[PDB]
């Protein structure tokens, strides 16, 4: 009675990994929304997370090549103490430090003498000399470009002709699961590719509550992602008027240091209010009494130690790579200012063997920026759940745009497909 | 009207009525690699149409009939009671068996039609 | 030759669609050139196939020619005009006439489907 | 220097160079083994040889 009939632009499709477009190439955006539909999403599955991670890597290493190697400038050095006014805190974070450069003529050289951060040297004992560059013994230093810019520009993932993107609009949506409000576009919305190790800086906020996302919320060994519905502002600076000042090293190889600091010397510090942080706090602890018995005292505590690059939380505030303590941040059971450090030699994510040497930029570096989210990491269960601490851990890059990405997902559209009809080929 | 997929959650009878819309929507290593592999998913589906003598067409009725095995529905359950996503869950791993016998049938009808066709 | 008849009225134009056909398929710049020639091609073909013309170079319709679109007659269209002219003249309308192509064609199949159901 | 038999005369040489180091302005006395084929005669001032 029935009969095979072949139908051809079936709505219909089926999960894939595909290579998506980055654009910026300005896309005309659409968005179809999908009614009557369910569809399962999985942010610790989604491949989009990783072609970003690898676009990033990829757009950095080329941004860095057709720049000024700093081969000529692994020297020894002469350090000592900076003669301004400074405080007993940052007693030996900042030395004078002299060498030998090179000019644009290969014999002839000259003196010079320049600023350092004490992070950025390592002792090294020689009858002239007294400190190196932390990388020389490791890796090639390239200077960043003074031209380009770190700061984050939003970017857009769209997918090839004949793949989709699904978009989730469930309100407190935790990540994987079902979704019922679910979109199609073509391409993403404005992603920032914003670089932060404990707190999610300048992302998206929750439109309904504060969102605690857990590949495995019993398992400790995996990072706790939230995401807030309001957001808490950051102010940092580094109070230095800096003189900056430059010197040729080769032919066309010109090289950026700190000349000299203008007035007193103060530390570098961001203050986050005390009000709304402790709401903040708050609601993050009531979201996680949710996953947790109901009486369970919820601690929070200082990162542990081991790698700067992750026991404290980086920016880019201005063109200046931070290093904030948060141990002050956290120190409560269920203003504030945080003294930061500052690195101009930067190993950035877990690589070894390209190390990007940032240049100061003259004068002081503000920056008020929009904290949307967290990254917690718990200790363990040690006391059979009576008492958990919780830690702003880090992590690897990939959580942050994950923290962006988990919203979407790549479809394969497949526009074939048979169904019965009494319908009769002849 | 509605868009690309729209009707992705609307009944197959309804769906059936937006092929186009679909259809109008499936066409520096990396962008290359994309737009080839767009085109050769494009071309296995259009030279697979064809085989099956539905070339040019984007509902084609056949001549194989439908196996109570594969799906014992009957067309109103099907067509105004489910999705085409249901129903390409519901037949996976017989689409095979299907597209072999639409194969062999249009292969079939080829012979035939030229048969018919060598008559004077 | 190869838009030889660009300069000839389409009724001597209309029968030298097979000379100015073949020529539309046939270092990473290169490869972007032949993967456009092709995206246009393909685009173009199904275009037609959504219209229910696949396989031909001269395709009927069962779309009225709408007087606002053009009022001249067809001794004027296809003696006296160059398809260059023509296609500046209703270029304003073309998308218009697409749908209205895609509809046709959208109802045709249906009716067809019908008339083998019985 | 060592218990080197006759067929292997000649054939090994113990060579001694002023190599850079991590920093520019260092230099370090490094000793190795190289193969003859590996190396043609020079003459110069305190040395004799260099790598082809
Ligand atoms: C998060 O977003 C905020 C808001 O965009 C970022 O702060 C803004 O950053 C821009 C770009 O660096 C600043 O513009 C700069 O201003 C200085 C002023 O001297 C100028 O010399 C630079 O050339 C550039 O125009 C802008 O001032 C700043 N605005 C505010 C209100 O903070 C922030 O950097 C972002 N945070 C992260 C971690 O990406
Ligand atoms: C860093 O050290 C340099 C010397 O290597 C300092 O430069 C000297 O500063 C004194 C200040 O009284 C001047 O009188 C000298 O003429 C300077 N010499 C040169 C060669 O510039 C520099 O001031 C030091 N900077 C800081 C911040 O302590
Ligand atoms: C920078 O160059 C100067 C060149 O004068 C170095 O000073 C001399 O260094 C040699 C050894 O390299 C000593 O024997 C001389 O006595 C030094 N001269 C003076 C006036 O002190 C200086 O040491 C170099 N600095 C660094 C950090 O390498
Ligand atoms: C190659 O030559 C070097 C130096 O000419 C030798 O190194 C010395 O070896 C003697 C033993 O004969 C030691 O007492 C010295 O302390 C070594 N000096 C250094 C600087 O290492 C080396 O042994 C020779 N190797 C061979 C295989 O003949
Ligand atoms: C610099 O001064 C601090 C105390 O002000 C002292 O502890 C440190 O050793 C000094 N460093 C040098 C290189 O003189
Ligand atoms: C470079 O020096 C630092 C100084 O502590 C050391 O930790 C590191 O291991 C050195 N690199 C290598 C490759 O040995
Ligand atoms: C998200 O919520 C759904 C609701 O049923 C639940 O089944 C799923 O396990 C949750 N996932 C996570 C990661 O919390
Ligand atoms: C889906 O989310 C959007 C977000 O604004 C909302 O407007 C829409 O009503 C939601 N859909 C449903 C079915 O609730
Ligand atoms: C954020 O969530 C808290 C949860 O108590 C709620 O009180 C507050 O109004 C929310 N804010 C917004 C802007 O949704
Ligand atoms: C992963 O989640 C399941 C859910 O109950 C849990 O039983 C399991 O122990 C978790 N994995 C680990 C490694 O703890
Ligand atoms: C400092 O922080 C508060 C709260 O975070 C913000 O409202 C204010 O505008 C900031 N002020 C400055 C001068 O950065
Ligand atoms: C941070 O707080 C300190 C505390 O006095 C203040 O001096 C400084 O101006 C504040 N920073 C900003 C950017 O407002
Ligand atoms: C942050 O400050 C606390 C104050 O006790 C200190 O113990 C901790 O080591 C600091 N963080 C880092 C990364 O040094
Ligand atoms: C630093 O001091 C110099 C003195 O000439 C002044 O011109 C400059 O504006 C100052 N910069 C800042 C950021 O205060
Ligand atoms: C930060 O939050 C405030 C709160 O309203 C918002 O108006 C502002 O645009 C946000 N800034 C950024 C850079 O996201
Ligand atoms: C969703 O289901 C309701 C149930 O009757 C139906 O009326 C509606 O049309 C469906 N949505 C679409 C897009 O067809
Ligand atoms: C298809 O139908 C035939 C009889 O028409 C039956 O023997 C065969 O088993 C069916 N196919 C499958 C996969 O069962
Ligand atoms: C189709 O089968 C279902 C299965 O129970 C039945 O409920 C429905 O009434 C049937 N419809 C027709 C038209 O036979
Ligand atoms: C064939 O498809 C049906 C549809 O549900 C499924 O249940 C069955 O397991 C599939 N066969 C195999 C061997 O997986
Ligand atoms: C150009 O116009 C003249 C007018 O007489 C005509 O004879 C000639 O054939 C035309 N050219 C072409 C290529 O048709
Ligand atoms: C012809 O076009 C006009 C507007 O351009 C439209 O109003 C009219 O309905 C069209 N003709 C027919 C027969 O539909
Ligand atoms: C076509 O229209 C034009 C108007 O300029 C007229 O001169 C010509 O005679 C018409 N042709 C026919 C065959 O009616
Ligand atoms: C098409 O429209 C443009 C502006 O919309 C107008 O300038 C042009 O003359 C129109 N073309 C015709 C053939 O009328
Ligand atoms: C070293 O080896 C060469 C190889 O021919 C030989 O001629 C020479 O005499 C040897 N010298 C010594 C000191 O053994």
């Amino acid at each position: 009675n029935l009969w095979v009939t072949v139908y051809y632009g079936v709505p219909v499709w089926k999960d894939a990994e595909t290579t998506l477009f980055c654009a910026s190439t300005d896309p005309n955006p659409q968005e179809i929304h999908l009614e009557n539909v369910t569809e399962e999403f999985n942010m610790w599955k989604n491949n989009m997370v990783e072609q970003m991670h690898e676009d990033i890597i990829s757009l950095w290493d080329q941004s860095l090549k057709p720049c000024v190697k700093l081969t000529p400038l692994c020297v020894g050095l002469q350090c000592t103490n900076v003669t301004n006014n400074i405080t007993d805190d940052m007693r030996g974070e900042l030395k004078n430090c002299s060498f030998n450069a090179t000019t644009e003529l290969r014999n002839k050289r000259q003196k010079v003498y320049s600023l350092f951060y004490r992070l950025d040297i390592v002792p090294m004992v020689d009858l002239w000399t007294n400190y190196r560059l932390i990388s020389c013994n490791t890796s090639a230093i390239t200077q960043a470009c003074p031209k380009v810019s770190f700061e984050p520009i939003p970017i857009h993932y769209c997918a090839p002709a004949g793949f989709a993107i699904l978009k989730c609009k469930d309100k407190k949506f935790n990540g994987t699961g079902p979704c019922q409000n679910v979109s199609t576009v073509q391409c993403t919305h404005g992603i920032k590719p914003v670089v932060s190790t404990q707190l999610l800086l300048n992302g998206s906020l929750a439109e309904e509550e504060v969102i605690i996302r857990s590949e495995n919320i019993t398992n400790n060994a995996k990072n706790i992602l939230v995401q807030l519905n309001t957001s808490v502002q950051i102010n940092c600076t580094r109070p230095n008027n800096n003189t900056v000042k430059s010197i040729r090293i080769g032919p066309g190889q010109a090289f950026y240091y700190t000349g000299d600091i203008i007035g007193d010397i103060r530390q570098a510090h961001c203050n986050v209010s005390k009000a709304t942080w402790n709401e903040t706090l708050g609601k993050v602890v009531k979201q996680l009494r949710k996953h947790f018995g109901n009486n369970t005292i919820i601690r929070f505590a200082q990162s542990s130690g081991g790698d700067l690059e992750v026991t404290t939380h980086s920016f880019n505030c201005g063109g200046e790579f931070f290093y904030c303590n948060t141990s002050g941040l956290f120190n409560s059971t269920w203003s504030i200012t945080l003294p930061c450090r500052i690195k101009q030699i930067i190993n950035m994510w877990q690589r070894i063997g390209q190390a990007m040497y940032a240049p100061p930029i003259q004068g002081v570096i503000r920056c008020v920026s929009n904290i949307t989210g967290l990254i917690l990491t718990r200790d363990g269960g040690s006391t059979n759940s009576t008492t958990e601490t919780f830690r702003p851990g880090g992590g690897d890059m990939r959580d942050n745009w994950r923290s962006e990405l988990y919203k979407y997902k790549v479809v394969k559209i497949e526009p074939l497909g048979v169904a019965p009809t009494r319908c009769k080929r002849r | 009207s509605l868009g690309f997929l729209g009707a992705a959650g609307s009944t197959m009878g309804a769906a059936s009525m937006t092929l186009t819309v679909q259809a109008r929507n499936l066409l520096g290593i990396k962008q290359l690699q994309a737009r080839v592999l767009a085109v050769e998913h494009y071309l296995r589906d259009q030279q697979l149409l064809g085989i099956w003598g539905c070339s040019g067409k984007l509902i084609c009725c056949t001549n194989v009939p439908w196996n109570s095995s594969w799906s014992n529905r009957n067309l109103s359950e099907i067509w105004d009671n489910m999705t085409w996503l249901q129903w390409d869950k519901e037949i996976s791993n017989y689409t095979q068996i299907i597209y072999g016998l639409l194969e062999e049938s249009q292969n079939q009808q080829e012979k035939n039609e030229q048969d018919l066709l060598a008559l004077d």
